[PDB]
């Protein structure tokens, strides 16, 4: 009820200053439910979008720079794909590594055969998705994250 | 209760307009229309007309929040073309397809049918 | 026209190594006729049918547009300018996370591996002729597949 | 010395620890932000790093 309470509040208690919790220094809160699922299933390698789709999500984005970004593939016809517009989403340049450890890919020695793209290992690079599907392990709210490397 | 009159998803405001136009300034010859009162059945017929056009190098709706009546729209074309006329024409364009449609509708029901009325 | 930086007519070994294979997008193993090279390269198979018994040709550049850079992206539909080859009929753009041989031992810096993303579709290519052209880089590389041969 | 003493710290021998400021994740940025190329030789004097 008063300014001083107010100011106290915002600067204080307001939720996106509630995101890394000193309760165990890692995210209290990331990517859930359906939406965890459906990011999953969009940036598996063999999702592509036609002009018309890519217009549309860039549409719904926030920070959105407003150039499109060229498609991945460009012939024989425009296609983007879904890691590549996943890479507008990431800020500036967040940048983690690792963070594959799902069921897929290899209980740790079959990586290292020579790293045969697998395609599961999360690489980003200068705050652009560079390779691999991303989980409850990158958005998660595990120590590690991609969620915790933004904050 | 809080419910909103059923009638006021889609009788326009006494103090609204139906469209509004705004410039964006993050890129160069850009324009974001706000159509108020409309949806889903307008939104998007109106993003494929204006993607079919050539000229036209970006065109996008989206529906600001479900429980409110209103919709945006972005377009962007080459700098030799305002974007305004283009969006005009494709309604008229469009207007056109459907009158055609419309022709062709009752014609091929006055072909060889019977109880036609 | 674009400043070539890799250039070879290459035969398939397999197009499934390990064979676990997937939809759209399936994994070739190559190898350079020059049998100097070596290549391991995703491709959008439901949109260019590959065979097992076919002879690619493959090249990779920097740029598009004749020679100036191209570092705008926004890929520009209105452009008409012939400067493309446009003439392949698989083309593909990307960048570059990794590139990768020995080079600890005595003047080393010998045989050379090149890791390429193209949206996430991976490329692997081993060499020593492009020892001057490949580099860890932002979004840049173009990959253009042609013609399949005879 | 440091290495010595880090043993007695952590006698069951984790690698481990929580920490300040990911001095890898920093470095990793220097390397990305400034371009800096792998294969290239440095310009930089190791008596500066260490003062």
């Amino acid at each position: 009820q008063s300014l001083e309470t107010r100011a106290e509040i915002q600067e204080l208690a307001m939720v996106p200053r509630m995101i890394v919790t000193p309760q165990s220094n890692r995210p209290v809160m990331g990517i859930v439910q359906d939406t965890l699922t459906a990011v999953r299933k969009f940036t598996k390698r063999d999702v592509f979008l036609e002009r018309g789709e890519v217009m549309n999500l860039l549409m719904f984005l926030s920070t959105w720079d407003g150039k499109v970004p060229q498609p991945a593939i460009l012939k024989p016809r425009p296609l983007w794909t879904g890691k590549q517009i996943f890479s507008l989403i990431i800020p500036g340049h967040i940048n983690c590594i690792r963070t594959h450890s799902t069921h897929p890919d290899d209980e740790d020695s079959g990586p290292y055969k020579h790293i045969s793209p697998g395609d599961t290992k999360v690489v980003v690079e200068n705050g652009e998705l560079i390779m691999g599907i991303l989980c409850k392990k990158s958005l998660g709210t595990s120590a590690g994250s991609l969620v915790h490397i933004s904050y | 209760m809080n419910a909103p009159p059923a009638f006021e998803s889609f009788l326009l405001f006494e103090g609204e307009k139906k469209i509004t136009i705004n410039k964006d300034t993050k890129v160069p010859n850009a324009c974001l229309f706000t159509i108020n009162k409309e949806d889903h059945t307008l939104g998007n017929i109106i993003k494929s007309q204006l993607l079919k056009d050539p000229q036209v190098l970006f065109a996008g709706y989206k529906v600001p929040h479900p429980l409110e009546h209103k919709i945006i729209i972005r377009v962007q074309t080459t700098p030799d073309y305002s974007p305004q006329e283009a969006f005009t024409n494709a309604i008229t364009d469009l207007i056109s397809e459907l009158s055609l449609l419309e022709e062709r509708f009752r014609v091929a029901i006055k072909d060889k049918q019977e109880g036609i009325e | 026209m674009a400043g070539i930086l890799f250039e070879d007519i290459f035969d398939v070994k397999d197009i499934d190594p390990e064979g676990k294979k997937f939809d759209r997008v399936s994994r070739l193993h190559c190898e350079s006729e020059s049998f100097k090279m070596d290549l391991i390269l995703d491709v959008n198979i439901q949109i260019y049918p590959v065979d097992l018994g076919d002879k690619f040709r493959l090249v990779i550049a920097s740029t598009l547009y004749e020679d100036g850079t191209l570092d705008d992206g926004e890929y520009n539909p209105t452009d008409d300018r012939p400067s493309r080859a446009d003439q392949f009929e698989y083309v593909m753009y990307g960048k570059v996370y990794r590139i990768e041989g020995d080079e600890t031992s005595t003047e080393a810096a010998t045989r050379l591996s090149a890791y390429v993303s193209y949206g996430g579709l991976l490329m692997r290519l081993q060499g020593d002729a492009n020892n001057l052209h490949g580099f860890e880089v932002d979004s840049r590389v173009y990959l253009l597949m042609k013609k399949l041969a005879f | 010395e440091d290495r010595e003493v880090l043993r007695v710290i952590f006698p069951t021998g984790d690698s481990k620890v929580v920490l300040p400021c990911n001095l890898l994740r920093m470095i990793w940025n220097a390397q990305k932000i400034f371009h800096i190329n792998p294969r290239l030789p440095s310009d930089l004097h190791p008596i500066k790093v260490v003062e």
